[PDB]
Order: structure tokens, then C-alpha cells, then sequence
């Protein structure tokens, strides 16, 4: 019916993971980002003449 | 019980789109059969390659470090005899790694420098010579347990001309096999299939940096040196092989191999449907229709198929995708469109057809257009038109009583069993003609408060009473407005059999009742018993599906 | 990177709803309600498009 | 970019089922009932999982996998291929009752 | 109640085989991963003599 | 509001159980009656 074809609608999700890993294994690059400090000590070099 | 059958595997035609996307991108750049055991220990040696390439100038920028597929080969000594080998290499979803020194050209920079990490795969082939090697063209299914491998990775060293040069060490990545498959292999014009390996990574501990480098503590190996100036790669295991070969008539004489594959049979169509007429002549008396009542789902109807590739439900519902080619597909999403666009146009749509007895579409629509015959009367034009259209509908998407299609798909399923001669790839068109080709022309029938009528596609209709059985003359429109919103009745038997039986061997009234209903239980307990003149009738409606 | 906008696609249904209602004004009156009697499925509905 | 990550195991499914049955023997009546009445559907059968982890299409696929090489699957097919094959033609005449 | 649910339970084995089949393929065409530099510049005493 | 047209004996019994959609064609079909407005407002009442 009308309805229950709505409810088979709703039912069938077990494609949706099928689709995107789909596009995924087909997409662009992955990649990795990396880690950085934080403050720091403001240094130099005093005894110069 | 078959009608559900075709209408849910006709629905789940929105699954052929992945499996055409997946097929295009991987590839963009009784019995008569008889198998054979195949269990032979094996054992595998591996190498890698590498590709490395600078820029021109003062030998300072470096560009691509890369792997490459390496072929080699070694004499085999197993169960005291001599096999010889051919193996390649190969790898894929390697991570990319990049250090730049800076931009005045008396830096190091190396652009391109992949190294392998837990998300990588490498592929291995064989090139054996005995007799199982030879039989791997047709095989049922496959399996292999090997051991792992703890490869690990060498060192490598630049040249600088001041200064001492950058040396690269280390690497490690243990091995794991998760997986066979089938392929083919060429090196010398010698191209003939062999069997795949994958697998599954792992690194170690040790750490692999680089000299004089702001670089350390990198997880995985390079591409420098995967060799470490060895040989090869000792990896043994089991394996099995289940394949079979198409084997003669006779017992007596098995064949010592398989010649080849895309061999020209593909045997021409039109004589491959006699032999059906011939299954269909020697078929059955009643099982089919015990046969006609359990729904029989995607799983059971390709259930003992018994074949070597899993893509066959992917073909069958591209046929249910496919009749766009035909009238089944086509006929359904017409009708669904001209339903649905009667629904929203009071304006022009409403006026431009014909009359029934009032503006319904699935009567007066059905009188369309039709170039006539030779000499017909006129309400047998409409009542073959309207009884077509509701033929086509009404089946596929409800009805009380048994139906046609459930016989259909009986004999069907009669026919696929039994056919003995039936390639995996000869079934998504014998599914198609037989859901169209069949049933040719069938009648049909409602009830009304004792007041009961017929009519099919042969361009005749008749009307009776429930309580006895005359003729009374026809009417179309009140008829055709009872049928449009209805439950119909398949009319399995029609109304001279039903004059016949009552006249010869007398009836029941409550016979009559669950008879006039499509009810295969007094069907298949009247027929079972002695056989009577409806049984000669059945089996010509049986014989009537022709292909 | 850019700073991402916090609204899609949302200037197409925002002046489409209005046409919807001004369209489904106007339908029909006996023929929608033998329309929802077959079970139009989902092949069914998204076919004829 | 560790040495590796290490997957957990888990203990032996005796002790599983075992608590799952001690488990069982306190569940309620009237209610199991009233659920026994509402057919869900494929999909509501497993929207209710426990930490999600790039696991629900896993799980689902997975759980599809192993249930066709299950008893029920072989009977049932056992079941449709006797019957076609029955009604196919005078295969077995008579060889026991 | 439960009929449904062990009827989908086992209709589904003709999507499991293209699950897998297309998970496997995909590994195979896998594409390259590349990761990023990273917002620093690394530099050094190159040409010590 | 409808009870004032008869519609008895056969209809009440199936258009109570408000669930066959043969008496309310019949009806809709022929004699207008409130329950064409009643719908109508219903196909209305679904604005979005």
C-alpha cells in the first residue's frame, strides 16, 4: 500500500554505507595532519662585540 | 504467491546502479559437470622494486621515489618433484611523504617518497606447471592459509658533492593473507590466467629516520631499499582448489585439463526453446500447484543454481530493469504516469477521453486507439482493451484468489531445475520472454451480489448468475465502473468448463463457491481425485505457455 | 581556509514551496483517490520522472 | 604512527550464552507481548547499538553474511529445491513409502 | 510480527555478495594518500665542509 | 452534517469503518455531498 511503500522507503538503509564508501574508495586523496607547539621562550644571543 | 516474487525483485532494481558504477570504475584502465579435488601445498618467494629519479642541475633536489611491480622466479622441490615459477609484485594505496629543505639550490629536497603504512595492500600471482595449475579456468571456490612474513627494510644513501652524504635506514612491515582471487599474467607473449594473493599490514618497532635531517621516529617502510640485499621472501601455506571440468556422458574417462574460456558456444537462440516445449509436455499432474503456493523469495529461486560467479542476482534484476525493452517495464510506468497525471488536470486531461460511466482512467484509457481488424462487433474491442490494461495491472499489485503468475514462475522454476543444459548467462533473457511471453490471453471475472460476469483478452465476455448458470445479456458500463475499484478474480477456469462440469458431474454449492473464488484448495482436491474434464483444461493452459 | 557558510541549498526550496502550494491548488478530485489504491512502490515513483 | 594499534579479543562463547539465558530468566511478560505484536522491519532491528563506532554498516553487512550459512537457510533451500524438483517430473517412482 | 524481519534477514544474501565484491575491487583501484607539510618551514646547515 | 442525506443500513456499516475507499468514490462521484468539502479542505490542509 501507499503507506507500507513509504515504510519500505524507511526500511531499506542497509544501501546508503554501500553508496558512500562507494564514493569514498573512488574520491580524492586522503591525508594527515600534523602536530604543533604551543608558547615559546623568546631567545637570542647577548654577548656579541 | 510468484505475483510478490516478481513485484519485490522488480523493486530491488535500485541496487543495479552500484553494481554498474563498481563494475566501470574497476575496470576504467544430470549434472554433466564433474569436479575435481585440487589440495597441493605451496609455498611463495617475493621481491620488490623501486624507481628513482633526480633533477638536473647541480645534483642538489631529488624528485620521486617510488615502488614499481618486479617479476622473478626460482625451481620449486615439493613431494619429490621439480616445478619452476613466475611471480609478480605489486602494491596500491601507498601514503605520500614529502620533506623540502627550502628554495636556494644547496638544500636536499626529495619531493615524492612513499612509504607503506596500515592502509596498504600487496598482490602476488603464481606460475606453477602441474596439472592443477592448468585447471584453473572453471573453479566452484577457493581458499588458502599462509603464514606471515616479518619483512623488514634495508638502507639507502644519496651522494652530495660537499659535505657527507644523507644516508635513509630502515623499515618493517609484518604481512597477513586475507584473501584469493583469480587472475592473468604475461611476460613474454605468454599471457594465461593464475590465481591472486592479498593481504593485510602490520609495522615493527624500529625506527627509520633520516641523517642530518629535522626527521625522526617514521613508522613504516620506505621505498629505498625493501631488500635489504637479500633474495626473496620465504612465505609457505596450505591451499585448496575445488574446480571442476566439463566432463563427457561417460564415467570411464576424466580429462587431464581445460582448454579455454569465451570459447564461441553461445548457442543460438530460438533452439533453445523446443526443449522447453518438450520439459513443458512431460511436466506434471497437480505438484506444481502445491509448487504454486509458497512465495519463493530471492534466495530460493537462485538457491541451486550451482555456479561459479556471484553476479548473477545482479543481471537478474537488471532484466526487471530492462524491460524497458519490452512491455512489462514500460507498460507499468505508462500507466502509473497516466494515472498520476489524470490526478492534477481538471483543465484539458479531464475532457479528452473517452466515456464509461464516468471519468475513470483505468476504463476509458484503455480505449485509446487500436486500427481494427477484419470484422469484429464493437463492445468486444472494449472489453479486450479494458480487460488487457487491468490484466497487466491488477496482477502486479494485489487480487484475492490464485493467479497466473504463480504458475507462471511454477513452470519456470519447473523448467530451471530441469533443464540441463543452461549457462549462468542465458537465464536474464529466458526471464524476460517467459514473464512476457507466457500467458497469451487469459479471462477474468468479479463478483456482485449474486450477480457475476467475465470477460478476457480474446474479444469475448459473457455474464451469469451465482445460484444457477444462464446467459443474460451484456452490459458495459456499470460493469466496467464495478471493476475499475475492485479486487478481481484471475479467472483460472473459464465459463464453458464451469457449464460443462456442472452439467455433467453435478456440483456442491459450497464447491461453487470457493471454485468461482480461485480457491486452489477444492482446485487441487477436485483434480487430485479422478481427474475430470478441468483437468484436461489445466493441462492445456500448462501446454498454452509456450515460451 | 574560507570561513564556511552556515546555509545551503536553501534559496532554491525557499521559492519553490510557494509554486508547490499554488500547484497543488488546483488538483484533481475523484482521480487521486483510485491513485492511492495501487501500490505504487519505489520503482513505481521514481520511474516516470 | 605507532608501532600498531592492538585489537582486544574476548572471552569464550560459553559463558556468554550461559549468562545470556541468566539474563533472560528475568524478563517480563505482559510487555513481551505487546512488542510481539508490532512487526519492525530490517532496519529498526539494529538502530539501537551501542557506541556506533564505524560499526553500524559493518555489523549489518556482517550479520547479512553469516545468516544464509545458518541451518534455517540449508532446510529452506533443501525445502524449495525438493519440491521443484517433485513437481518437475516422475522423479522417485517408488523406492520406500 | 517476526516473519518479515527473518524474510529480510535472508532475501539480503543477493546484496551481500555485490557488498563484498565491491569492497574488494575497491581496495584494488585505491588511490595515492599524500599528507601535508604542515605550517612550518624545516631548514638547516646544509653544506658543512 | 451528512446524516441528513440517508446513506444507511449498508454504507454506515463500511464507511464507519472508514477504511474502504468504494462508498466514498461512489459518493464523491455523484452526489457532492459534505464530505467532497471535507476532503477538499484535507487536500488543502496539507499546505507543506
Amino acid at each position: 500500500m501507499a503507506s507500507l511503500i513509504y515504510r519500505q522507503l524507511l526500511t531499506n538503509s542497509y544501501t546508503v554505507d554501500l553508496s558512500d564508501e562507494i564514493q569514498e574508495i573512488g574520491s580524492t586523496k586522503s591525508q594527515n595532519v600534523t602536530i604543533n607547539p604551543g608558547p615559546f621562550a623568546q631567545t637570542g644571543y647577548a654577548p656579541v662585540n | 504467491m510468484a505475483s510478490l516474487i516478481y513485484r519485490q525483485l522488480l523493486t530491488n532494481s535500485y541496487t543495479v546502479d552500484l553494481s554498474d558504477e563498481i563494475q566501470e570504475i574497476g575496470s576504467t584502465k544430470t549434472s554433466l559437470w564433474k569436479e575435481m579435488q585440487y589440495n597441493r601445498d605451496i609455498t611463495i618467494r617475493f621481491k620488490f622494486a623501486n624507481t628513482i629519479i633526480k633533477s638536473g642541475g647541480l645534483g642538489y633536489k631529488w624528485s620521486e621515489i617510488s615502488f614499481k611491480p618486479a617479476n622473478y622466479q626460482y625451481t620449486y622441490t615439493r613431494d619429490g618433484e621439480e616445478v619452476t615459477a613466475h611471480t609478480t609484485c605489486s602494491v596500491n594505496g601507498v601514503n605520500d611523504f614529502s620533506f623540502n629543505g627550502g628554495s636556494l639550490p644547496t638544500d636536499f629536497v626529495v619531493s615524492k617518497f612513499e612509504v607503506i603504512k596500515e592502509n596498504s595492500y600487496v598482490y602476488i600471482d603464481y606460475w606453477d606447471d602441474s596439472q592443477a595449475f592448468r585447471n584453473v579456468v572453471y573453479v566452484r571456490s577457493l581458499a588458502a592459509n599462509l603464514n606471515s612474513v616479518m619483512c623488514t627494510g634495508g638502507s639507502y644513501n644519496f651522494s652530495l658533492p660537499v659535505g657527507q652524504w644523507p644516508v635513509l635506514t630502515g623499515g618493517a612491515v609484518s604481512l597477513h593473507s586475507a584473501g584469493v582471487t583469480l587472475s592473468t599474467q604475461f611476460t613474454d607473449f605468454v599471457s594465461l590466467n593464475s590465481l591472486r594473493f592479498r593481504f593485510r599490514l602490520a609495522v615493527e618497532e624500529p625506527h627509520f629516520k633520516l641523517t642530518r635531517t629535522r626527521l625522526d621516529r617514521l613508522y613504516g617502510l620506505p621505498a629505498a631499499d625493501p631488500n635489504n640485499g637479500k633474495e626473496y621472501y620465504e612465505i609457505a601455506g596450505r591451499f585448496s582448489l575445488i574446480s571442476l571440468v566439463p566432463s563427457n556422458d561417460d564415467y570411464q574417462t576424466p580429462i587431464a585439463n581445460s582448454v579455454t574460456v569465451r570459447q564461441d558456444l553461445e548457442r543460438q537462440l530460438g533452439e533453445l526453446r523446443e526443449e522447453f516445449n518438450a520439459l513443458s509436455q512431460e511436466i506434471a499432474m497437480s505438484q506444481l500447484i502445491d509448487l504454486a503456493l509458497l512465495p519463493l523469495d530471492m534466495f530460493s529461486m537462485f538457491s541451486g543454481i550451482k555456479s561459479t560467479i556471484d553476479a548473477a542476482k545482479s543481471m537478474a534484476t537488471n532484466v526487471m530493469k530492462k524491460f524497458k525493452k519490452s512491455g512489462l517495464a514500460n507498460s507499468v510506468s505508462t500507466l502509473t504516469d497516466s494515472l498520476s497525471d489524470a490526478a492534477s488536470s481538471i483543465s484539458r486531461g479531464s475532457s479528452i477521453r473517452s466515456i464509461g460511466s464516468s471519468a475513470s482512467a483505468w476504463t476509458d484509457v484503455s480505449t485509446q486507439i487500436t486500427d481494427i481488424s477484419s470484422s469484429v462487433s464493437s463492445v468486444s474491442t472494449q472489453t479486450s482493451t479494458i480487460s488487457r490494461r487491468l490484466r497487466l495491472k491488477e496482477m502486479a499489485t494485489q487480487t484475492e484468489g490464485m493467479n497466473f503468475d504463480d504458475i507462471s514462475a511454477a513452470v519456470l522454476k519447473t523448467k530451471i531445475d530441469k533443464s540441463t543444459q543452461i549457462s549462468p548467462n542465458t537465464i536474464p533473457d529466458i526471464v524476460t520472454e517467459a514473464s512476457e511471453k507466457f500467458i497469451p490471453n487469459r479471462a477474468y471475472r468479479v463478483i456482485n451480489n449474486d450477480d457475476v460476469f467475465e470477460a478476457g483478452i480474446d474479444g469475448k465476455f459473457f455474464a451469469y448468475k451465482v445460484d444457477t448458470f444462464e446467459e443474460i445479456p451484456f452490459d458495459v458500463q456499470k460493469f466496467a465502473d464495478l471493476v475499475t475499484d475492485s479486487p478481481v478474480i484471475s479467472a483460472i477456469i473459464d465459463f464453458k468448463t464451469l457449464k460443462n462440469l456442472n452439467d455433467n458431474y453435478g456440483i456442491t454449492k459450497q464447491q461453487a463457491f470457493n471454485l468461482l473464488r480461485s480457491d486452489p484448495r477444492v482446485l487441487r482436491e477436485f483434480i487430485n481425485q479422478d481427474n475430470p474434464i478441468i483437468r484436461n483444461r489445466i493441462e492445456q493452459l500448462i501446454m498454452q505457455c509456450r515460451l
